[PDB]
């Protein structure tokens, strides 16, 4: 059996750690809900 | 049991110890998570039981106790925050500028942040704190890293 536990409020944090890039990717989505890269 | 709005961990006592299989959002008495986290199975919140209400394997979404409530959308310009809830670690906001997944059916925002798979279901937020989607479904790029889509459901009526 799976169970849930509260981990916090859903709030925006000012001055949070800013990381990660913004890649534009050509993707395909199949019937199983799985993405794949199109090339 | 606990139905207060907020972010929750999805745990299981089936494997060794207590293992985190994912994360979810409680909003308006509805628990929202990714389909691959629970596989549509029932959830427990203390003594209470949460039964699935709506689900779809292709969208990779599932709701509990009621219809999908989250309808906020990424504006296509602004930075967003992944409120990442990693296994055994505290909830942490990570700001990033999302990229784009270009598909045959339209474009979808995408966050390029890598986390343990048990982080799937963590909400992505806009500057107002509104949930614009869930993190956990995307693609593996050349360097072995992950780029998740900003997966949002549809609110009915
Ligand atoms: N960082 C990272 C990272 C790496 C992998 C995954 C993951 O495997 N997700 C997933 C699993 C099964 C299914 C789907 C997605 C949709 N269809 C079934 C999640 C994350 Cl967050």
């Amino acid at each position: 059996d799976m169970y849930i536990e509260r981990a916090g409020d859903i709030t925006w944090e000012k001055d949070a750690e800013v990381t990660g890039n913004s890649p534009r990717l050509d993707v395909a989505l199949d019937e199983s809900g799985d993405f794949s890269l199109v090339e | 049991g606990e139905t207060t709005d907020g972010v929750y961990r999805v745990m299981t006592r089936r494997l060794l110890g207590s293992t985190q299989v994912g994360v979810g959002v409680m909003q308006e008495g509805v628990f929202h998570t990714m389909w691959h986290v629970t596989k549509g199975a029932a959830l427990r919140s203390g003594e209470g039981r949460l039964d699935p209400y709506w689900g779809d394997v292709k969208q990779d979404l599932v709701s509990y106790c009621g219809p999908w409530k989250l309808d906020a959308a990424w504006d296509g310009l602004s930075e967003v925050q992944l409120l990442a809830v990693p296994p055994g670690e505290r909830a942490k906001n990570i700001q990033t500028l999302p990229g784009i997944f270009k598909t045959k059916d339209g474009d979808i925002g995408a966050v390029a942040l890598d986390y343990p798979a048990g982080t799937s279901g963590s909400p992505i937020l806009d500057k107002c704190g509104r949930v614009i989607g869930l993190y956990g479904n995307g693609v593996v790029i050349k360097n072995g890293s992950y780029v998740s889509a900003i997966t949002q459901g549809k609110r009915e009526v």
